This record gives C-alpha cells, sequence and structure tokens, in this order.
RNA sequence: GUCUACGGCCAUACCACCCUGAACGCGCCCGAUCUCGUCUGAUCUCGGAAGCUAAGCAGGGUCGGGCCUGGUUAGUACUUGGAUGGGAGACCGCCUGGGAAUACCGGGUGCUGUAGGCUU
RNA sequence: CGUUCAUAGCGACGUCGCUUUUUGAUCCUUCGAUGUCGGCUCUUCCUAUCAUUGUGAAGCAGAAUUCACCAAGCGUUGGAU
RNA sequence: GAAACCUCCCGUGGAGCAGAAGGGCAAAAGCUCGCUUGAUCUUGAUUUUCAGUACGAAUACAGACCGUGAAAGCGGGGCCU
RNA sequence: UAUCCGGUAAAGCGAAUGAUUAGAGGUCUUGGGGCCGAAACGAUCUCAACCUAUUCUCAAACUUUAAAUGGGUAAGAAGCCCGGCUCGCUGGCGUGAGCCGGGCGUGGAAUGGAGUGCCUAGUGGGCCACUUUUGGUAAGCAGAACUGGCGCUGCGGGAUGAACCGAACGCCGGGUUAAGGCGCCCGAUGCCGACGCUCAUCAGACCCCAGAAAAGGUGUUGGUUGAUAUAGACAGCAGGACGGUGGCCAUGGAAGUCGGAAUCCGCUAAGGAGUGUGUAACAACUCACCUGCCGAAUCAACUAGCCCUGAAAAUGGAUGGCGCU
RNA sequence: CGCAAUGAAGGUGAAGGCCGGCGCGCUCGCCGGCCGAGGUGGGAUCCCGAGGCCUCUCCAGUCCGCCGAGGGCGCACCACC
C-alpha cells in the first residue's frame, strides 16, 4: 500500500485564496540587530540632546526672526 | 528527496564567468554603501566568506546595517504562501548598488527643475509619465518610384 | 500616402465564459470589468493596455467602435455607478452629479468624452457601468477561434461595430 | 485563414522608419482574403517570412480592396501554388477559368480542398496571371477555347423534389 | 455566471446592542435618531460604541480622565465616556470636571460631586449637546485585559514575549527544556 | 607629442616576429665597505654612475593569430498563449505575440584619473 | 539456397504488423467469501483448414505432393503409462 | 638506459589544495621555510533546514586575552558545500 | 517604463571536457609486421599511436554562445530641498548616525473600500486533461512540474459516460445564443444551396474515442520533372542481329552467355566483346538501327488525394439505430 | 482570585525630569525649589478659525446658519526611541 509521495497541486490556488500579503511595511523600523559599537554611540548622542537645547531654541528664534524679516521685504 | 545542503546547485550561480576569474578587481571593495541603499544581490565563487545563501542571488534589498566588511541587507524571500521581509549579512564582493532606484531619482530630480521652471511662466508641464500612445496621423511619400512587390518563394528541398 | 492615426479608442466583449479559466487571464477580465460573459466596455489603448488585451486573446473579441456604437451602447444601455449602484441614465441630473466636476454635464458630453478619449476619459469610462449586452443575434462564427482565422475572439477593428449592432 | 468568396486586396506596408533608416523602402503585395482584417494579418504573414519585418516593426501604409478592371470578360487564369501535403510541401499550377482573379483564386482553394484534402493555411499563392488561350497547359481549360461551342445538358435531373412532395406524375429529364 | 468572490460580501460589524437592557436600548433609540439627522460624527462614534461588549467599552479610569483633560486646551469642556468611569486610589487631586458616563462607580462618583464636578447621563449630554460639540471623547485602554498577554506570536517562538496558560507559577512549572540554555535550548 | 610614480576599468590592453625611439625619465649596467641574503652579490639587500639602447619599456608594422564590435546565418532554430486544425502514430501547419547560436564577411586593436617630468 | 535460376518451395542482415489458446507487467473489480486442477458429461461458436467439395501452384509424367484460394457443411476415433 | 641528478626554454593552471563530486584558487587558497596556538574566554543578532521550533552547520558584529606581520591587516579551526 | 537575476530550449564542438568518421599532410615519435635490402630516417609499402591544416557525427551528470516563458527591486510627503544642535562612534580638518526648526504636493496604465485581532471545525487515501517530464517494450502502469478540472456540481452537446466541448444552477414569461446539429427516429435545410472528389463481393461517415502499419495497385483524379515526334514518330505485325574473335581472365568448361577485370575498332544502316533461353562447350533461338502499312499525339519516372490489397476469433450486432450512392 | 514582579536560591522589588545651590558639574557625589508618569510618526474625534455665500436698492450693521482654506489639543490602537 504506497501513497502518493509529495506534491504541490493545489497549493498556489490555497496560499492566493488570502492574498500572498507584501511584509508589511512601517517607517521606523528597529533597531534590532545593528552593529552594537554603532548603537551605544547613537544611544549616547540621544542621551545629550537635552544638552544643547538652549543654544538650538535661539538659533530657530534667530531665522524665525529672520523669515518674518525677509516675508515683511517681499510683501 | 534531494540533500538539503547549503551550496547545493550553485555549480553555475556561484562560478566567475568566462575568462573573469582571479582577483576581485577593487572598486568592488572600495564603494560605499549607506543605510537604506538599495542592493541586489548577487553570489561569488572567489569570496566565500560572508557568501549570500542561493535563494537571495538575483534579489534585490535595501541595507539597513552597515559592519566592517559586510552590509546587512533586509530581503523579501517568499514561502509558500507568504513573503518573509528577512535580514541578511552579505559581505560586500557579493552587493552592488542597484540602478533600479536611480532612474527614478534622476526623474524626480527632472521634476524638481521643471517645477521651479515653469511656475514663474505659468504653462503647466506634464510631469506624470504617460505610456506610448498610438502612433499618430501621417503621410508617407512614396517618392517617385512606386511600391516593390513581393511574391513568396516556391518551395525547394534544400537538405 | 495617408496613413490615419492608430485608434485611440476600443470596445472590448468577453466572448466566453467564467469557468476553467487561467489565473493571469482571469485577473485582467477583471482589471477591464469583463466579468460576465458578453460585457463590454471602453478601453484606451496604449502599450500598457493594448498588451493587457493581449493577454486575454481567446477571451474577448474587440476593435474600434464607430461614432454610433458608442451613442447606440450609451443611449440604450448607459448605466451609471452612483454610490456603487447600477442605476441607468435616465436624467443628465445623475451625470452631472457625478462628473459635472470636469465639465461633463450631459449624456451628450459623456459621449464626447468617450469618444474623442479627452482628459477625463478614466472617469467617464469609470463611471459607466459595465455593458450587459445580450446574445450575438444570429449566432457568431466560432467562440473559440480567433477572428482572422475565422473566429470571433481577437482584434477584428473596423468589424466590431457589426457585432456591436446584432448585440446591442 | 478561412474563406468565403475572397477578394484581391492591394497592401503596402513599411517597417516603420528608425533614425539609422530615415525613408525605409515599401514593400506590396497582392493578398486574397474575405477581408481587409485577415488581409494585413495575411500581408503580416508573408512579409516576416521574406523580410526582416514584424507588425510591430512596421506599419501597414494602405491595404486596398482591388477592382477586377475586366468582370464582363470571361478569362483564362493561371495560377502558381504552394501547398502543403501531410507528407511534404509542393509547387502546382493550376489553371481556371473565369470572370476575376478572386473568382479564380476562390475557385482554386475549392478545388485544393476537393482534389488534395488541403486546407486554407497549408496553401500559399504566389502568383496569379492571367492567359492567353494558347500558353494554356490544362485540357480542362483547353475545350472551351473553341468559336461554335455547343453541348446539351443531356440528363436534366429535377429540383424541387418538394414541391410537389407527393404526385401523380411521374417526372421528366428530358429536355 | 459571474465571477466574483462571496467569501467577505457580508460585513460583521454589529448593528444593534447584544444586550435586551430597557435604559440602553432608550439610548440607541435616541442616538440612532441623532446620528441620522444630525451632521455630527460625534452622534455616530457614540451610537456605534453603544453596541459594543462590555471587553470592547473597558473602564476608564478617574486619573486616565483627569490627565487627558489636564492636555493643553480642553478646558472647561466635558469628557464623554461610553463605558464606566472607575475611581483611582492612587490619585487625589480631583479637579472639577464635567463627565458623560453610562456608568460611574460609587466612589468615582463622590470623589468628582465632592470636587463640585457634574455627572451627565447620555439622555442629559443630547439635550445638553446633540451636535457633540465641545466635548472631549476618550476611552479605557483597550488592550488592558490580562487576556491579551497569552495573544501573539507563542510562546516557545524566538523573540515572543507571550504568557503561556500555565496551571500555577513557580520553580517547577514550565521553566525547564526550551527556557534555560542549560536544558535542550532556549527561544 | 610623450614619459615616470601610484592607479581605475581589465586583451580594442594578449601572443609571435619586424622596424623606429630626440630630451627627460625608466632601464640594462659597474661594484660588495657597510645593511641584508645566498651553494652562488644570478636573485634579494646595499654603494655607485664608466658604458649602452643590444634587451626590457614605448610608438608603429603584419591581406598575422587572438580579443572587441557590426553584418550574415534568419524571422531560420527555439518559443508564450489558441483551436472539436491536420496526421494511424511519429510529428507537422496555421493563428497570437517573443526571437537566438556557429561557419562565412566587414571594421576596430586600449581608454582614462591623481601627482610629477621632458619636448624649455 | 534451390545442379542452372533472388521469389516452384525457401530465405540471412534489416524492417512493419496482428493475436490474446503462453508467460509476464499491472492492481481497476470482488476479502459481511464469485467454491480453488484435472477428467467425465453436453451444447454452441471461431478459423489461424488436418480430412472431405470446388479450384489456381509447382523443382505437378503417373502415383505420391507440398504452396495458395473460396470455404468451418460434415468429421476428427480405440487404448498402454 | 623510457625513469635518478643538473641546466635552458615553452607552459592559464592541462598540477596541487586529507576525502565524493561540483565550485573556487598562480608574486594563491598550491609548495618550502620562520614564528605561533584565533581549534582560547564571553554576550546577543542573523543565515541554512524550517513550523519559519530544535539539533548540527554556518554569517556578520561586539567585548576580553593572545598570535603573526615593517605595517595595512589577517586569525576566534580546517577555501566553500 | 527603468533595472538586476538566470544557464533550460536552441546552438557549438575548424572553442575547453569527453566522445567519434574519413581521407590529405607529417622519417615529429617510434615501433611492431613486411617486401627490396648484410645492414643503412637507404627505397618501398604498412599498420601503431602522436602531431599540421581539413572533414563526418554526438552529450541528463560538457560548453565558448544563448532565447521564449520566468523571479527580484523601483515608479515620491515614510519624498525632496534648506538652517541648526547631540555623540563615549569615526577622524589631519572630516565622516556617519541621531535629534530639533522651517520651506516646498496629485509624480506610469487599468482596477478595487482597506487594515487588524481573537475562537475555530473538517481535512492531512486523492484522482483526470493540455503542455513539460523520470522509470518502463508498454499499460485504463508507477513518479514529478504547470495550470484547469472531477472530488463538492446540476444543465446543452459528445448515442451511452466523474474528468471532453459549451456553460456553472432561487422560482417563472418573452427574446437570443454557445458547443453541437437540421433524411426519419428527433427541435431545425421540405435551400431548385455552390465547387469538386470517391463505388468498395470489408465503402465511408466528426476533439477526448473506443481502432491499424510497412509495403503495393494503368482503380480513378490531380500535380512535379523529364522526354518524343513530321529529319511524319509511338505502339501493333514483318526483315537482320555480324565480323577483328576460342577477345582476355578463368581449363572444370564460358568462342556474348556458372562468375569477375574488361570493354574498343571495322563493316557500318547497324548489332552489346552482350538482355536472356539454353548448352560440358557450341549450335539453335531470343533481346538495337532502319524501313512497309496504318494516321496524332505518344511515353517515362516520381509525387499526393479518394478507393482497393495488405486486413484472422470465438453468444447474434451495432457510423447510436433505421438507412443512405 | 485580583491588586508585582524576578531569581535555583539566599534575596531584591518597578521615577523620571527639570531648575537653583554646594562638592572641580567630573555626563560621578551631596543639599534647596518646581513639575510630575517621557518622546517621534500616524490617529476617530473635539477646539480655533481667514474667508466666502446671500438678504427687494446704496451703505452701515449686530443676529443665524451653511460650507470652510489654514492651524491646534490629540482618545483607543499600532510602529519606533
Ligand atoms: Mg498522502
Ligand atoms: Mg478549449
Ligand atoms: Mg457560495
Ligand atoms: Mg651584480
Ligand atoms: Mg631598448
Ligand atoms: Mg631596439
Ligand atoms: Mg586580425
Ligand atoms: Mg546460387
Ligand atoms: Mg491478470
Ligand atoms: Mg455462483
Ligand atoms: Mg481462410
Ligand atoms: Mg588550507
Ligand atoms: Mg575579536
Ligand atoms: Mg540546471
Ligand atoms: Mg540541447
Ligand atoms: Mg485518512
Ligand atoms: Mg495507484
Ligand atoms: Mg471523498
Ligand atoms: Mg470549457
Amino acid at each position: 500500500a504506497k501513497s502518493k509521495n509529495h506534491t504541490t497541486h493545489n497549493q498556489s490556488r490555497k496560499w492566493h485564496r488570502n492574498g500572498i500579503k507584501k511584509p508589511r511595511s512601517q517607517r521606523y523600523e528597529s533597531l534590532k540587530g545593528v552593529d552594537p559599537k554603532f548603537l551605544r554611540n547613537m544611544r549616547f548622542a540621544k542621551k545629550h540632546n537635552k544638552k544643547g537645547l538652549k543654544k538650538m531654541q535661539a538659533n530657530n528664534a534667530k531665522a524665525m526672526a529672520a523669515r518674518a524679516e525677509a516675508i515683511k521685504a517681499l510683501v | 528527496t534531494n540533500t538539503k545542503g547549503k551550496r547545493r546547485g550553485t555549480r553555475y550561480m556561484f562560478s566567475r564567468p568566462f575568462r573573469k576569474h582571479g582577483v576581485v578587481p577593487l572598486a568592488t571593495y572600495m564603494r560605499i554603501y549607506k543605510k537604506g541603499d538599495i542592493v541586489d544581490i548577487k553570489g561569488m565563487g572567489t569570496v566565500q566568506k560572508g557568501m549570500p545563501h542561493k535563494c537571495y542571488h538575483g534579489k534585490t534589498g535595501r541595507v539597513y546595517n552597515v559592519t566592517q566588511h559586510a552590509v546587512g541587507i533586509v530581503v523579501n524571500k517568499q514561502v509558500k504562501g507568504k513573503i518573509l521581509a528577512k535580514r541578511i549579512n552579505v559581505r560586500i564582493e557579493h552587493i552592488k548598488h542597484s540602478k533600479s532606484r536611480d532612474s527614478f531619482l534622476k526623474r524626480v530630480k527632472e521634476n524638481d527643475q521643471k517645477k521651479k521652471e515653469a511656475k514663474e511662466k505659468g504653462t503647466w508641464v506634464q510631469l506624470k509619465r504617460q505610456p506610448a500612445p498610438p502612433r499618430e496621423a501621417h503621410f508617407v511619400r512614396t517618392n517617385g518610384k512606386e511600391p516593390e512587390l513581393l511574391e513568396p518563394i516556391p518551395y525547394e528541398f534544400m537538405a | 500616402f495617408y496613413v490615419p492615426a492608430e485608434p485611440k479608442l476600443a470596445f472590448v466583449i468577453r466572448i466566453r465564459g467564467i469557468n476553467g479559466v487561467s489565473p493571469k487571464v482571469r485577473k485582467v477580465l477583471q482589471l477591464l470589468r469583463l466579468r460576465q460573459i458578453f460585457n463590454g466596455t471602453f478601453v484606451k489603448l496604449n502599450k500598457a493596455s493594448i498588451n493587457m488585451l493581449r493577454i486575454v486573446e481567446p477571451y474577448i473579441a474587440w476593435g474600434y467602435p464607430n461614432l454610433k456604437s458608442v451613442n447606440e451602447l450609451i443611449y440604450k444601455r448607459g448605466y451609471g455607478k452612483i454610490n456603487k449602484k447600477r442605476i441607468a441614465l435616465t436624467d443628465n441630473a445623475l451625470i452631472a452629479r457625478s462628473l459635472g466636476k470636469y465639465g461633463i454635464i450631459c449624456m451628450e458630453d459623456l459621449i464626447h468624452e468617450i469618444y474623442t478619449v479627452g482628459k477625463r476619459f478614466k472617469e467617464a469610462n469609470n463611471f459607466l457601468w459595465p455593458f450587459k449586452l445580450s446574445s450575438p443575434r444570429g449566432g457568431m462564427k466560432k467562440k473559440t477561434t480567433h477572428f482572422v482565422e475565422g473566429e470571433d475572439a481577437g482584434n477584428r477593428e473596423d468589424q466590431i461595430n457589426r457585432l456591436i449592432r446584432r448585440m446591442n | 485563414k478561412a474563406s468565403g468568396t475572397l477578394r484581391e486586396y492591394k497592401v503596402v506596408g513599411r517597417c516603420l522608419p528608425t533614425p539609422k533608416c530615415r525613408t525605409p523602402p515599401l514593400y506590396r503585395m497582392r493578398i486574397f482574403a474575405p477581408n481587409h482584417v485577415v488581409a494585413k494579418s495575411r500581408f503580416w504573414y508573408f512579409v516576416s517570412q521574406l523580410k526582416k519585418m514584424k507588425k510591430s516593426s512596421g506599419e501597414i501604409v494602405y491595404c486596398g480592396q482591388v477592382f477586377e478592371k475586366s468582370p464582363l470578360r470571361v478569362k483564362n487564369f493561371g495560377i502558381w501554388l504552394r501547398y502543403d501535403s501531410r507528407s511534404g510541401t509542393h509547387n502546382m499550377y493550376r489553371e481556371y477559368r473565369d470572370l476575376t482573379t478572386a473568382g479564380a483564386v476562390t475557385q482554386c482553394y475549392r478545388d485544393m480542398g476537393a482534389r488534395h484534402r488541403a486546407r486554407a493555411h497549408s496553401i500559399q499563392i504566389m502568383k496569379v496571371e492571367e492567359i492567353a488561350a494558347s500558353k494554356c497547359r490544362r485540357p480542362a481549360v483547353k475545350q472551351f477555347h473553341d468559336s461554335k461551342i455547343k453541348f446539351p445538358l443531356p440528363h436534366r435531373v429535377l429540383r424541387r423534389q418538394h414541391k410537389p412532395r407527393f404526385t401523380t406524375k411521374r417526372p421528366n429529364t428530358f429536355f | 455566471g459571474v465571477d466574483i468572490r462571496h467569501n467577505k460580501d457580508r460585513k460583521v460589524r454589529r448593528k444593534e446592542p447584544k444586550s435586551q437592557d430597557i435604559y440602553l436600548r432608550l439610548l440607541v433609540k435616541l442616538y440612532r435618531f441623532l446620528a441620522r439627522r444630525t451632521n455630527s460624527t460625534f452622534n455616530q462614534v457614540v451610537l456605534k460604541r453603544l453596541f459594543m461588549s462590555r471587553t470592547n467599552r473597558p473602564p476608564l479610569s478617574l486619573s486616565r480622565m483627569i490627565r487627558k483633560m489636564k492636555l493643553p486646551g480642553r478646558e472647561g469642556k466635558t469628557a464623554v465616556v461610553v463605558g464606566t468611569i472607575t475611581d483611582d486610589v492612587r490619585v487625589q487631586e480631583v479637579p472639577k470636571l464635567k463627565v458623560c458616563a453610562l456608568r460611574v462607580s460609587s466612589r468615582a462618583r463622590s470623589r468628582i460631586l465632592k470636587a463640585g464636578g457634574k455627572i451627565l447621563t447620555f439622555d442629559q449630554l443630547a439635550l445638553d449637546s446633540p451636535k457633540g460639540c465641545g466635548t472631549v471623547l476618550l476611552s479605557g485602554p483597550r488592550k488592558g485585559r490580562e487576556v491579551y498577554r497569552h495573544f501573539g506570536k507563542a510562546p516557545g517562538t524566538p523573540h515572543s514575549h507571550t504568557k503561556p496558560y500555565v496551571r500555577s507559577k513557580g520553580r517547577k512549572f514550565e521553566r525547564a527544556r526550551g527556557r534555560r540554555a542549560s536544558r535542550g535550548y532556549k527561544n
């Protein structure tokens, strides 16, 4: 009593009932499996972003004032 | 039932082409992949360290990691019913920049040129592409000489 | 010689049924909205579109409709897609309500958009629900073989208009 | 190809121009077919064989029906063939006697089906040339070349066998 | 013969609430009407939520309702919750709020009213604002239920953190072959 | 025009034999005290500068081989899709689109980056 | 080969078939059972004709004969192991 | 002496690289020397079989402590299967 | 529309690997056997392997080439373009990454509402067809690929029928079709249907399909190629068929004649050093070139249509039946 | 049962920020004040709203809408840090 041994006959059909969906792409994928030495350093960089805040805020206010002067000169 | 061995059936795939054996010429090594570079994988026989598996040869995907002398590269591999985006660590020698994306960037650059200009002019320009339309109305001058008649030729047995 | 323009637009009739049909064909046939047998659609031609018709050749009869064909199809069997309900174009208040944002405000405008293949063709053509035509009066020649070789399938260019009259 | 009664068509076409070949040469044919649709197809088949030239690579310039210029003359037509047997492919020279080329080629297609069970798609017509009383090689044609032709219609079998399906009179076939 | 799959032709969303209780069903009669006759989509959202299950309308804690109204700008408003308002013993100072709820627990009721808070029923909200104008529509955390900790990529499937259904935790209930490296392997 | 040093692409750059090379280079070349290394100062290392383009090297040449690139081969071989087409089968023809490979015959025979010479 | 002569009768090396009275393949049917060899007895069919009727062939003088055709009407026995 | 050792020329690998075969390999991945223990200690990630579980086998890193080389580097076993 | 991947079909072997035919050329090597040589790369052949151009024919586990069908990516707001901050990484300065803050909108065709999570049954014997395909002489055999069937499924056609073709079913009226048909059975040709072919003492008569081949036939019908003939042929009857010559090899006899190398001249009008018969061997007979008569076409070799031979099974029998020219 | 885990166990056990000061601001240690469950992207929904759009006249002009370009708070939920 020998069987059928293997096949792939009805399988494509079976797969395509429910699509063959592409793998759901997000923005902001994880940093799992990224070269450790990198990840330390981007972690440290992220740690000290709040250091150098007061400088950054002022720079944007100076930029915003320069934009407001430019738009007044245009109008 | 076939053997599950890693390199089964790559007699031809991983085999340097005709009269291109020997030293892996150096541009190959010394060109830079960043994150998110579109990259097509193509295994190579000379370099056996960091070889991709025979399933990812031909396949294109994006770079996610870059180590000292290899590049982590997300590629989509189908499995019966489900496409699995998965991340593989190929050594540079088995990898090129895929040009597929550059022709796109060329077009967007050309669009940004054609958007900046034609704004002060006022005349809006076709930025979208369009498929090859039917080939328009036109005259054909049979200049002096008439058409050439083509009789089909009588059969004969050559061999 | 005056080689006139290659045609812009073609009517495409599904001339065989819905059993035992390959998956690539079947998909294209439901990208032309040709689900039932003897449904038809207008179709603007171009390298992309024409090749999609090439992949469904022995499943369709098609070609280049007359002016009269576009009228007869639209007036006798012109049905809007209006909130996804196939609704018969009994008045222009229907066409306008839907296509009036394109300058198309009446049956006549619609016919001109379909026949000249205007800017707004995609939107006027999709608005039209696919044409449920009857069986071909006087019969066909042969369903299964190409026009060129005696049958009905494939591109018959001018002669799609005869078929239209015997089905519409 | 199939049939009905054919029409001579003139079909001229060209491999469409390029940068390298700016004004390409026109090629004309004599393509017998039931309609222009299959005419043009038939044009492309013959050209493909002869010239590196496909329907994609070319444009048909002028397809046009061609009318017999002497319909109400009776003519003799020589026609050269190229058929396919069950076995090998062959050549012939048939001769027909007709009022037209179209009629004479149509006549051929029926004969070939009869005499050689050859179907349309197997047959290639190369040349069809009208011909004198002489230069007629077939005696089936030659017997009608005669001034005072004279024959009866001897055993004139009836049709209208079902106007009177039943009747008293046994029929008549002498006239 | 036509080719469509009739497979997902029937949408499975609820229409009415599955409950038979009469007071909720009156709210439904009211909000059906408002839903259909107002342009407010607030009414539609509220209406939709009246049909949902207990599970599906989780309790909104007082502290969660505080902090969501603490947010900048939604001040002098009314918070709405188709679920219930519960207490937080781990919050102390309760601002004076405006609230709608199908239920508010007896503690949560006291605390709010002691603050000078107003509590509203949903019939009252409609008369107060039939188009949902000036409302904060909140919800309880849907994925609070301990249930969800068993859902997902199964336990013993690498990089899953999915609670297994186990009779009792302890030294010798699971945590052998397939969690330790020492014992076979680990995921 | 051209070279040297480090090159990229790796024969349009290879091989064979033949001819010609101003100047600067590059070489061959002359030595072994020292450095270094050999059975051997041949190679390797080192100190030179009397000779010479003989050779390497460059540039050219050959109805040259080779390679590169077109034609032809051929709409041929093959081939996607089609038919209640043929044929006893083997196989073949048509429709619908796609379409090669030798032999054979042409043409070509390194391009170029950085840094520094020479022809002032 | 047949003295001689490819073909009266034969027929190598090759080749194309039919047949299911051989044996294999195969396992479709039957395992809530289709009684498993031979002989006896009896009927009927087939022809791929041994005899018998009518005929063509011969390397048919006669006699004896093999080769072929129409053809299955009628036959095809008694014993020893 | 067809074969010992030496020497000149040609030699795209037609040899060799433990083993089957396939791939790969020439101022090497072959042979011959010199020095060696990266076949050591330790986290995770990934690939391959895959259910996308294990085992084995492998890939890229990262942290130690070394080796070797003028150095750039290479090396956590065996060119790869 | 761009862009990568490929080593199957084909093709190739005067390109590698392996196979393999033939002659040219070559003392390459050298031989083993010869013949003429004492012996001699001397002369002459020869066969061995090797080589110089060529040449015949091949490959699932060969290949320089190399398709069709095929598999990735990409075709924008998660995108571009500016400004500035963070780093223990990297570093002559710079990288590279991560952060803030602004500035810009449809970016190929066609279609369609999407996403997402929980519980979950049955199933885990399959089979059939196109095409591809391995084992086997083959199988209604066994085994894969690809799609579509049947299984789960009725209906029109295929007489009959899982699976062929057409088409997929709520319950009904009118219309129209498909695939199939239209002598009668049986709805429709009871058309003045069109043109041919074919007579069978075994006719033939429609996918799957239920049946025949090699090889034959002046049966009849078409082709193809060559002839021929007024220097009046072609058949049909009538007249000669020789000599140089027992030609030479072969004697066992071949003066034309078991066989074979030859194989020309004369007379010529013309006869082969002979088609056969037959002879021990001759003889004798028989088989061109030309006339006489008769009076226009004649004849050969292929080829493909129908028909026929090839063609034998057991209850009486099946183009479905009746029948049909 | 639930409101706390994690470790084999001895056991341990879910806060952070900011500001000012004092220790050398040493991306470490100690003393005063303020906020108090972080942030990115998307998010039904609310909120603000330039501006229309008319009114039987030319303007003034509060009331009512309808839409609303643009801009905000952002539930749940998801992905990331
Ligand atoms: Mg099984
Ligand atoms: Mg079919
Ligand atoms: Mg259903
Ligand atoms: Mg020296
Ligand atoms: Mg020199
Ligand atoms: Mg020289
Ligand atoms: Mg050359
Ligand atoms: Mg004999
Ligand atoms: Mg049996
Ligand atoms: Mg019984
Ligand atoms: Mg018999
Ligand atoms: Mg080694
Ligand atoms: Mg290390
Ligand atoms: Mg292969
Ligand atoms: Mg092949
Ligand atoms: Mg079972
Ligand atoms: Mg079986
Ligand atoms: Mg079953
Ligand atoms: Mg079907």
